[PDB]
């Protein structure tokens, strides 16, 4: 598996600082490739974090799984240490995809089939935001 | 440096060509080839788009926390389709 | 410090950006780049106040605060026909449709 952390053994001081509007999921890939959720942050909050160095994380809405970038990039990688900063930000969503998340938001999966828009648009709804996909994207991309 | 984007129901929307070009639909439609009619987009809806080109100008390559695009419900469902439309 | 900005006359919308620190007057000739009036023919507003030539933005109450990317401050604008300026007029936006019964 292309995307994984390597198992350095080698501790590396992190602080994951959410300067996001959502509920941020970080998510470590472990050595097999695996996302691996820890603990969510509230909008606005920080927490002081022991990684090792060689190690990558993504970060997400924990509620809707909705891309979050960190650093203005998609994965951290903990560099040698002074704390390394992740700041964990919104991305520049295209307004298609924000228009997805704010009707994703107002509507039960079940009824997405009663709004009149277009057949591909129902699908695009459907198609939620989901990692193992994201990761199978760039994956394709190496 | 400034074209018009005008809405179904007439109101001329004068922005930036550079601001415009972030939606591929009308970087075609401009090849009055500095003027372009949106017959089914409404107002309310264009212009929302054109705060989008704004916004997304503003906040791409930034560093500095980017605050969320607020899209009120009741223009949610057109502003999609519009945007579905322009990719954008 | 950017502002953004909406200027609006009748059907008529501008969207730029200018400086806080810039003035009334200096919006005018960015207007009159565009609208191919000059500024002793424009009356720029905000809400219903007349804004004065040798004012900043900032002065008029434009500011990081208020005049955001994706979600501009408004200017009113008149023009003068020969002799005296019309009245300032905003032809306001389309209403959206009621809201679908599944999106409550």
């Amino acid at each position: 598996p292309v995307l994984r952390s390597v198992n350095s053994r080698e501790p590396s001081q992190v602080i994951f600082c959410n300067r996001s509007p959502r509920v941020v999921l970080p998510v470590w890939l472990n050595f097999d490739g695996e996302p691996q959720p820890y603990p969510t942050l509230p909008p606005g909050t920080g927490r002081r974090i022991h990684s090792y160095r060689g190690h990558l994380w993504l970060f997400r809405d924990a509620g809707t799984h909705d891309g979050l970038l960190v650093n203005q990039t998609e994965l951290f990688v903990p560099s040698l240490n002074q704390p390394i900063f992740a700041n964990i930000t919104l991305p520049v969503y295209t307004l298609k995809e924000r228009c997805l998340q704010v009707v994703r938001s107002l509507v039960k999966p079940e009824n997405y089939r009663r709004l009149d828009i277009v057949r591909s648009l129902y699908e695009d709804l459907e198609d939620h935001p989901n990692v193992q996909k994201d990761l199978e994207r760039l994956t394709q991309e190496r | 440096m400034y074209v018009k984007l005008i809405s179904s129901d007439g109101h001329e929307f004068i922005v930036k060509r550079e601001h415009a070009l972030t939606s591929g639909t009308i970087k075609a439609m401009l090849s009055e080839t500095n003027e372009v009619n949106f017959r089914e987009i409404p107002s309310h809806v264009l212009s929302k788009v054109c705060m989008y080109f704004t916004y997304k100008v503003r906040y791409t390559n930034s560093s500095t926390e980017i605050p969320e695009f607020p899209i009120a419900p009741e223009i949610a469902l057109e502003l999609l389709m519009a945007a579905n439309f322009l990719d954008c | 410090m950017d502002v953004f900005l909406m200027i609006r006359r009748h059907k008529t919308t501008i969207f730029t950006d200018a400086k806080e620190s810039s003035t009334v007057f200096e919006l005018k000739r960015i207007v009159e780049g565009i609208l191919k009036r000059p500024p002793d023919e424009q009356r720029l507003y905000k809400d219903d106040q007349l804004l004065d030539d040798g004012k900043t933005l900032g002065e008029c109450g434009f500011t990081s605060q208020t005049a955001r990317p994706q979600a501009p401050a408004t200017v009113g604008l008149a023009f003068r026909a020969d002799d005296t300026f019309e009245a300032l007029c905003i032809e306001p936006f389309s209403s959206p449709p009621e809201l679908p019964d599944v999106m409550k």
